């Protein structure tokens, strides 16, 4: 894939260049995926899915391992590598394995309310094996 | 206890129906009288005023 900068990226790259290009991979024989199985919105769930991985390696470098420098960080964030707004929701206390961002919008519900995904399971019914339709997952 | 929330269409899109061919209201009405006046005959030579 382009970079589309054309910028000389810093140190830390090549450190994560190879497990960028596996999740890249993975998500590009995902778009390629035909309709068939999915039935109506199970299609977006990998695109989805390759995209929470994604963002979840580039946080725990920067954050959790803290071993990705920021020139890289700021680098990898402007490339598309990870969406600036999951690793904002990410930082706040109350929501640290969000499903998707599309799910915490609070007026995407006809109802007015969030998903089943931001929801605990303790708190939530018993008998209940049900998944995000919008989201992807619990 | 039932929550009205207004489910918010897609705002743009055709009519789902056609010009709606429903009676709206009653075409009967509250007809009030009039009780203006005594309506009475003239004179004699009111037919030939």
């Amino acid at each position: 894939k382009v970079k589309r900068s054309r910028k000389a990226p810093p140190d830390g790259w090549e450190l994560i260049e190879p497990t960028l290009d596996e999740l890249d991979q993975k998500m590009r024989e995902a778009e390629t995926e035909p309709h068939e199985g999915k039935r109506k919105v199970e299609s977006l769930w990998p695109i989805f899915r390759i995209h929470h991985q994604k963002t979840r390696y580039i946080f725990d470098l920067f954050y959790k391992r803290k071993a990705i420098s920021r020139e890289l960080y700021e680098y990898c964030i402007k490339e598309g590598y990870a969406d600036k707004n999951l690793i904002a929701k990410w930082k706040k206390q109350g929501y640290e394995n969000l499903c998707c961002l599309r799910c915490i919008q609070t007026r995407d519900t006809n109802f007015g309310t969030n998903c089943i995904c931001r929801v605990p399971k303790s708190k939530l019914e018993v008998g209940r094996i049900i998944e995000c339709t919008h989201c992807g997952c619990r | 206890v039932i929550r009205m929330v207004e489910m918010q269409k897609d705002p743009m899109e055709p009519p789902r129906f056609k010009i709606n061919k429903k009676i709206p209201r009653g075409p009967p009405s509250p007809p009030a009288p009039v009780m203006h006046s005594p309506s009475r005959k003239m004179t004699v030579k009111e037919q030939q005023e």
